[PDB]
């Protein structure tokens, strides 16, 4: 890492110095090896007054040191920055004030790109994060962008829909309890995925298509946990009638036996307990009224042999409310 | 030609210099009254009447 | 980074075909309004000028409506 060559004066030189005292004429590698021997004696006596200065203890050499050694434009971010500022921050009616903010606005947009760019990473963030907080705030954000009956956003659509349906995802990487409501206030931002395709089906006919089949690659299989089970079942119940009709009838019974299987068995997943039983109050408490138009209100318990007993009578009684709220007009 | 060849299409000229600076001169101020508005149902506040 | 401009489903040969086939739609003649028919009826392969065409056919169907 370090090379030491020997620093050898110029032998002309040297005898240039040594003729000025008129010596004789001399050849070049005697001067070279007195130059030699000299820097020998130059380095060794530096060596000996470097050891003296460094037990004087100063990092310098003086004159005396070697003599003893002789001894030998502005507003699209302003408005941007609180905006998102007041989207971040937990000031409740500022919180509002801006939402109805966003859902009032005349002509904003050109900041729409930032702001969805925003909404996609800030989703990916706190899909890392796994603050439902900021899940809810940016779903009103969401919800205000929906809500303008100037935006066209068309074109921006691709990134709110990963952005959408991926906080319909996570791994159930937050606290448990009370997130499983708050995964149903998640399914709130379900009903958003609706509100999206009333307005986007509009396609070369892409949109309906898509979310659906993922959402049935969701439904269909195992190993999927009930963070993914419950938000499959949540779009599709947004979704409305004949998907439930079509879509959530066949494996209605099979999946009805998973939650069978999660009853009756083990205790200590209550994770996956309460998980599942709140699956089991979408599933009534959202498909008993394409039953009560399809099958006629005899039969409670046909029915729940129609239908794999446990969402029976509870469906015929769930009917029963159901035929009520509709003769109450 | 309509069934065998084909052709290119860019479809969005929108070159319409007034209207052009009309739609951005409008857009800032939409801008403008719109933080004006949020700033103003923000921080504190006083009038012109009384409450607006 | 600002992407390329769009280009549609269509060529604008085969878009002026189809307001061909709309203003015939609109047809008086009979001639035009049979040849209008008869080019529905027999471009298998056309496909491409399919949904666009046939919703705002419905669009104008509610509007005349």
């Amino acid at each position: 890492k370090l090379k030491l060559s020997n620093t050898v004066l110029p032998s002309e030189s040297m005898k240039v110095v040594a003729e000025s005292m008129g010596i004789a004429q001399i050849q070049e590698e005697t001067c070279q090896l007195l130059t030699d021997e000299v820097s020998y004696r130059i380095k060794e006596i530096a060596q000996d007054a470097l050891k003296f200065m460094h037990m004087g203890k100063r990092q310098k050499l003086t004159t005396s040191d070697i003599d003893y050694a002789l001894k030998l434009s502005v507003e699209q971010q302003l408005y941007y920055k609180e905006i998102t500022e007041a989207c971040v921050g937990s000031c409740e009616a500022k919180r509002a004030e801006a939402l109805q903010s966003i859902a009032t606005d005349p002509g904003l947009y050109q900041m729409l790109p930032r702001f969805s760019t925003f909404i996609s990473e800030g989703v990916r963030v706190n899909v890392v994060q796994n603050n439902l907080a900021l899940l809810i705030y940016l779903m009103r954000m969401v919800k205000a962008l929906m809500d303008n009956p100037t935006l066209y956003l068309e074109k921006y659509v691709h990134e709110l829909i990963p952005a959408v349906m991926t906080c319909i995802v996570s791994r159930q990487l937050c606290l448990r309890p009370d997130v499983d409501n708050h995964w149903a206030l998640r399914d709130f931002a379900a009903r958003l995925v609706a509100q999206i395709c009333k307005h986007f089906s509009t396609t070369t006919n892409n949109i309906q298509s898509r979310i659906t089949k993922t959402f049935t690659k969701s439904w269909v299989d195992e190993k999927t946990p009930w963070t993914t089970r419950y938000g499959s079942i949540a779009g599709l119940a947004e979704l409305g009638h004949d998907v439930i009709k079509t879509l959530i009838l066949p494996r209605l019974q099979q999946e009805g036996e998973r939650i069978r299987s999660v009853l009756d068995g083990p205790v200590l997943s209550n994770i996956d307990r309460i998980g599942a039983d709140h699956v089991q109050s979408l599933l009534l408490k959202h498909c008993a009224p394409v039953l009560a138009k399809l099958r006629p209100p005899p039969d409670n318990q046909d029915a729940y042999r129609a239908e794999f007993g446990s969402l029976g009578p509870l469906l015929c009684s769930q009917v029963v409310k159901a035929r009520a709220q509709a003769a109450l007009q | 030609x309509x069934x065998x060849x084909x052709x290119x299409x860019x479809x969005x000229x929108x070159x319409x210099y007034q209207v052009l600076r009309e739609k951005a001169a409008s857009q800032r101020r939409d801008v403008e009254r719109a933080l004006t508005r949020f700033m103003a149902k923000t921080g504190e506040t006083q009038s012109l009447f009384k409450d607006d | 980074x600002x992407x390329x401009x769009x280009x549609x489903x269509x060529s604008v040969e085969q878009q002026l075909y189809y307001k061909e086939i709309t203003e015939a739609c609109v047809g008086s003649c009979e001639a035009k309004r049979a040849e209008a028919l008869q080019s529905i009826a027999t471009d298998p392969g056309l496909y491409q000028m399919l949904p666009r065409f046939s919703t705002f056919i419905s669009e104008g169907v509610r509007v005349n409506v």
